[PDB]
């Protein structure tokens, strides 16, 4: 449940060879459903009925994009061509890097995802709700081109093993005894 | 050898030795480069009458028969450039009229014919740059009125005389740029018209040449690499239609005023170096700069009608001057970086800064400014960075700044105010001047913070002692050693009959180390009254003289007590070997007061015990006063190794028990408590072995104050003397 | 709009059962859309659960009627019986139609 | 317009030639390297020697039979190359040891030490 | 300093999806000159004098290319265009988010990234050295494309 | 190849005294390699310590003679001094020459 830390990196392009970069923030949370580590690629935008086994073929990509997907209401298709981890897996599949899904309309999709820890997923998959996702899809919405980004000691045992330096001092108090008594 | 369809015969790196035949007489396009051709002979090439363009470039070519490229009058590209021709072969290209481009660059060519370069009506092409020629070949170019590209660069040429290029009216493009021209006449660059590109970039040229005012067509000239110091005003008078000079590296030192005036294609303008220069050009008629630089001048001020004009600039560079105001900024919507570091900047105002959008990048560095206005920056659109390093700032805006993403203010030592992150949401990588200033970014929330000043383990964000197991055993050493010396002292003290030099030690040691106590105390209580908010009050401890006070307490203790244990060690040599009390308490009085100075030199020094919050110059710091640090271990070492050997040769010459007891108990007690402190002082400047912050503070706070807390029990417990001298004051106050 | 949600980013998903369902893709966002007819490079599969445009796989083929069957070829091929052939084995590749 | 070319004297023989000879020359090649001139006579008889031929070469022309004669002596074994003869008609150049400039060329003779 | 584990990750993809992606790990010394942070994207070489500002422009390259950049002796090279953190920020400014460095050959540069520690970079530098640096230019002469991904 | 140092994998560096320097890319590697005249597209720039073969920034053109000036330009547009013109100001566009 790590607060995933989602930046969102805008290039300009500018002549010549330089670029120039904005980066944007936003936090959602890593899901049991799949791994927990750091990657950054090509966002890419999903509508959830592209994300179906059902469809005989399909438009391909170029290998590594952060799939963007927004989980319509619950009720919206009581017949899904997949659940949710299907939807993930699927787009794993088709050439994602990791997953941002948002749930803002979709909460029960959280409660699965987390349920589905008995099936892990190798690559991170990310779950955002409420302002950061609806700022994510402004920003999906209004741009062209963005490179979307994921980031996430037995030293206590140093500390009371000083316990020692000052509970020798025990024994001292027995040798005082030692002579009293 | 490999024919095409095509009809372009590829003979390259077939290492043949003579024209290839068996060929199609109808080719177009012969390539006989890589391969070694060392002469033509006579009708060479008379089986290919169709032949139209011609490459022996890379063959050891030494010489061309007079009638070898006879008959060849539809050829129109001959390329012969890394050859070893002498000369140019005059008398072999005589009649090619249909020829349109030539390649001799790389030959070894050293006169040219004058009757060269005869019946060649329809060149356009030349290539001449690599030779080593002494002279422009007036005549023989002369004889060339239908070119259109010319280049001479890596020969020798000293210079130009008059009317070299009179009958070149046609040319286009002139590159001279590696030669080795000295000089230009007046007249040299005369009839040169809709000439569009020159180039004289590596000449040692002297002075500005005046020729340029007879190319009314220029569009980009290259000087840049010459040994040119002087631009005159005028320098370009007659190039109306100018659209790129380069004249960098060049040593300026004076530039003129009104060098570039009413050039309207002008693109870019980067001066360096021009020293002499202290008013800013005169800019009018030139209104489509992009990136404007004027790096090294004496510029103090700039015309506030700048963003009025020139609405295409983008970057702003005028660093190295010293400008002191700065006007409004209102217009030059598309300016884009602004840098203005180096100069003596006085005050931000409120409005210089307003609007201007798209300005990404704004450097102030090394600036000497004391005051930014609150509201600078609330109308400023997306802002990438913002360095303010080196700035001498008391104060610092917040609003409009969510949008940054890194923000730098290193050199800002005289800012004390607290930051808050609840502005600076979007910051990723911040450069503090104090390490606790970056506390509340947590340090290595909503993203992660990069914070140039490593905040550690030294500069505790929220408790000095750390754990509650450090707590704990801090607070009760410094009781019991408070509590403990201040009843030895008492006991002591309250009879001040019987003073034996032994006893006078045991006192001088427990007033020693009752300081040590002290310093103790006042950490835990500021621990204590700082529980979980201590790097709120870090900056004001370093900066204020609690921090003085403790370092010299804690370093005048352990120095005391150091030296006492020294002289007890030697009034111990001299009772062993065979009155003496004055001479003893002069040395104690003179280690009291060498303590003393040794406690007060970083007083004297800058900055030693704002290290960390401990205070204590050399166990938290290694590099500053690292003199220091090895003058203190070494004297250290000293007066140790001393009390040892001499408490080693008195053991060995001898078989007033508890007083010798007691010598022995606090000399191993204090090296044993005393070697790790100095060996964690010295653990971070060894690169090899690594040790965790945590680990060096606990060790340092563990180790340090031992001593004060361990003897008075000695003393009380281990010694008939404390009963006997208990039931003295047992009867002194009954 | 021929749909039943229509939501603001992602948009129309719940299309007309008698209205084919298009995924249309530009740059980073891609939404859906009811459309009467497939567009041109696609055909029309009508699902139970909805009427999908798919993409067209027959080779040079402007419009299909199925994945196989084109129904339009391009002008540098003419169809046989359903396939682009850019010279069919029987009757003139013209035909004054493209076709053959 | 065909110029035939034969311590050794050798003779070069404008047969073709119509008038004004101007500027012949005698050229010296090595195998695989370039012509080098060794002797250049204007049509004024003025002489331009090379600097490891002066002293030893002499050169004669004679309108009359319209003759080049390149006498050599005291032949060190650096002489052994191919002697071809060359001329040029048109004027309007500057004379010179250049092989640029001669429109005309011999066949040339191997020459060595003996 | 921290030993950054290094994945390169050929794919072959499939007529319908379905990516098909193989995987080769290793680790690479971190270099003081840029932060400490992962990265990831599509590995492309960049020849040591193809990192000089005296060209203009020289062509685009989309971004987040992670840039591999194979050293060579230092004395075969005795006027270098730009140092070695001149040609890593140079290749960040081109639009790569890793820099890459084969010091197998040129040693001294681990010791002058070291030192250039007084200008933190953006994005990551890393450099590989060894038999991990030998199948890494293996890995980039042999295959045509493969993702290059950094992690702490 | 004609150069100095030729490196396994890392191409040829350090090219001849008299040669061109040009950095050919394939795929995802890059490396150096001698060339006598520089490849279509292309400009030899000469310099005392190492001559560059530098690529073609005016538009339109096929193979240029500098930076500014385009030798041949290409099938659609005629060179009228150094540029490409659709459609030159003058003089007679075409000439069945592709030259104006």
């Amino acid at each position: 449940k790590e607060t995933a830390f989602v930046e969102v990196v805008l290039f300009e392009s500018s002549p010549s060879g330089d670029y120039t970069t904005y980066t944007t923030g936003l936090t959602g949370r890593f899901s049991r459903a799949g791994a927990t580590l750091s990657a950054e690629g090509e966002i890419v935008q999903m509508h959830p009925l592209g994300l179906c086994n059902n469809n005989d073929e399909e438009d391909l990509y170029e290998y590594g994009w952060v799939g963007v997907v927004k989980l319509e209401q619950p009720e919206l298709d009581p017949k899904p061509c997949l659940t949710v981890l299907g939807k993930a897996k699927r787009a794993v599949q088709r050439g994602a890097t990791a997953v941002i899904f948002d749930v803002s309309e979709n909460p029960e999709a959280i409660d699965q995802l987390n349920q589905g820890s008995e099936d892990p997923l190798k690559r991170p998959v990310v779950y955002v709700k409420g302002a950061d996702a609806i700022k994510l899809m402004n920003i999906v919405n209004k741009q062209k081109v963005a490179r979307a980004r994921i980031q996430h000691q037995p030293t206590e045992y140093f500390d009371m093993g000083i316990f020692l330096a000052f509970f020798v001092v025990v024994s001292l108090v027995c040798l005082i005894l030692l002579v009293k008594i | 050898c490999s024919c095409d369809g095509d009809r372009r015969v590829d003979c390259s790196g077939k290492g043949l030795t003579a024209v290839p035949e068996g060929l199609s007489a109808f080719t177009q396009a012969l390539d006989i480069s890589m391969n070694n051709i060392t002469q033509l002979p006579e009708d060479a090439f008379k089986n290919f009458p169709f032949l139209e363009e011609l490459q022996l470039a890379g063959n050891d070519l030494s010489f061309i028969h007079p009638k070898a490229l006879s008959g060849l009058k539809e050829l129109k590209v001959l390329t012969l450039q890394n050859n070893q021709l002498k000369t140019v072969p005059s008398e072999a290209i005589r009649g090619l009229s249909a020829l349109q481009s030539l390649r001799l660059d790389a030959n070894h060519i050293t006169s040219v014919p004058e009757d060269s370069f005869e019946g060649l009506v329809q060149l356009r092409h030349l290539w001449l740059d690599d030779n080593s020629l002494t002279e422009v070949p007036v005549h023989p170019l002369s004889n060339l009125p239908t070119l259109q590209a010319l280049t001479l660069a890596l020969n020798k040429i000293s210079s130009i005389p008059d009317f070299a290029f009179t009958n070149l009216s046609s040319l286009v493009v002139l590159h001279l740029h590696n030669n080795k021209i000295r000089s230009l006449s007046q007249h040299c660059f005369d009839g040169l018209d809709n000439l569009e590109t020159l180039d004289l970039n590596y000449n040692n040229l002297g002075e500005f040449p005046q020729a340029i005012k007879a190319l009314p067509s220029l569009k980009e000239l290259g000087f840049h690499s010459n040994s040119i110091s002087v631009i005159p005003d005028g320098a370009f008078d007659g190039n109306p239609l100018l659209r790129t000079i380069h004249l960098y590296d060049n040593p300026l030192s004076f530039v003129g005023n009104s060098a570039f005036h009413n050039l309207s294609d002008l693109h870019s303008l980067v001066i360096r170096g021009a020293s002499m220069v202290q008013q800013f050009p005169n800019l009018t008629g030139t209104v489509h700069l992009e990136s404007l630089t004027l790096t090294g001048t004496k510029i103090s001020s700039i015309p506030n009608n700048l963003c009025q004009e020139q609405k295409m600039l983008r970057t702003l560079d005028l660093s190295y001057n010293n400008i002191r105001d700065l006007p409004s900024f209102n217009g030059c919507h598309a300016l884009e970086e602004i840098s203005l570091q180096r100069n003596q900047i006085y005050q931000i105002k409120e409005g210089t800064f307003q609007g201007l959008i798209s300005l990404r990048i704004l450097d102030l560095s090394r600036n000497l400014i004391h005051e930014i206005h609150s509201r600078a920056f609330a109308t400023l659109g997306p802002i990438t960075n913002l360095d303010v390093s080196f700035n001498e700032l008391t104060s610092f805006p917040t609003e409009g700044l969510n949008g940054l993403n890194q923000l730098k203010l290193v050199g800002n030592f005289k800012l004390k105010e607290a930051l808050a992150a609840k502005d600076f949401v979007n910051l990723r990588s911040l450069s503090v001047p104090y390490a606790y200033q970056c506390c509340a970014f947590w340090g290595c929330s909503q993203i992660i913070i990069h914070c140039t000043p490593s905040t550690g383990a030294f500069k505790p964000c929220e408790y000095l002692l750390g754990s509650w197991m450090i707590r704990l055993t801090v607070w009760f050493i410094f009781l019991v050693a408070l509590f403990f010396n201040l009843l030895v002292i008492l006991t002591t003290f309250a009879s001040c009959t019987s003073l034996p030099s032994s006893k006078l030690f045991i006192g001088l040691i427990s007033v020693s180390n009752l300081f040590m106590g002290i310093y103790t105390g006042i950490l835990t209580f500021l621990d204590a009254v700082s529980w979980g908010r201590f790097a709120e009050f870090g900056i004001w401890w370093e900066t204020g003289s609690g921090c003085k006070v403790a370092g010299f307490l804690a370093v005048f203790s352990s120095e005391s007590a150091i030296f006492l244990l020294m002289l007890a060690t030697v009034e111990r040599s001299l009772s062993a070997k065979d009155n003496h009390l004055k001479q003893f308490r002069v040395a104690a009085l003179l280690a009291f007061l060498g303590a003393t100075v040794a406690g007060c030199f970083p007083l004297f020094h800058r900055g030693e015990y704002s290290a960390s919050p401990l205070c204590l110059p050399f166990p938290t710091g290694e590099t500053p006063s690292l003199g220091f640090t090895v003058t203190l271990v070494l004297l250290n070492s000293l007066a140790f190794l001393l009390m040892a050997v001499i408490y080693t040769k008195l053991y060995c010459n001898l078989e007033q028990s508890s007083m010798i007891k007691h010598v022995a108990w606090l000399i191993f007690t204090n090296c044993i408590f005393f070697c790790p402190v100095a060996f964690f002082s010295f653990a971070p400047l060894i690169t090899a072995i690594s040790i965790s912050p945590e680990i060096m503070k606990s060790v340092t706070l563990i180790f340090f104050p031992l001593p004060a807390c361990l003897n008075p029990v000695l003393y009380v417990f281990f010694n008939p003397k404390f009963k006997e001298d208990w039931k003295l004051l047992k009867r002194r106050v009954t | 709009k021929g749909c039943l949600s229509c939501s603001k980013d992602n948009g129309c998903s719940r299309c007309q059962q008698k209205l084919f369902f298009f995924l249309r893709r530009e740059g980073m966002r891609q939404y859906g859309e009811c459309l009467h007819s497939c567009p041109s490079g696609y055909y029309g599969h009508r699902a139970p659960d909805m009427n999908r445009c798919a993409r067209c796989r027959i080779e040079n083929c402007d419009s299909c009627f199925s994945k196989d069957f084109c129904t339009k070829c391009k002008v540098g091929f003419y169809l046989h019986r359903g396939r682009c052939f850019d010279e069919c084995p029987g009757f003139a590749p013209l035909d004054e139609t493209m076709e053959c | 317009v065909q110029l035939v070319e034969s311590s050794l004297r050798l003779s070069c023989a404008a047969s073709g030639y119509t008038y004004s000879p101007y500027c012949m020359g005698w050229f010296r090649q090595a195998p695989g390297k370039a012509r080098e001139g060794v002797a250049t006579v204007d049509l004024d008889g003025s002489t331009i020697y090379a600097d490891s031929v002066k002293g030893r070469f002499t050169i004669s022309q004679d309108n009359a039979k319209n003759t080049l004669y390149l006498q050599m002596n005291s032949l060190k074994p650096e002489d052994t190359a191919m002697y071809y003869c060359a001329s040029r008609t048109r004027a309007g150049v500057t004379c010179g040891l250049n092989w640029a400039i001669f429109s005309y060329w011999g066949q040339g003779t191997q020459v060595t030490v003996s």
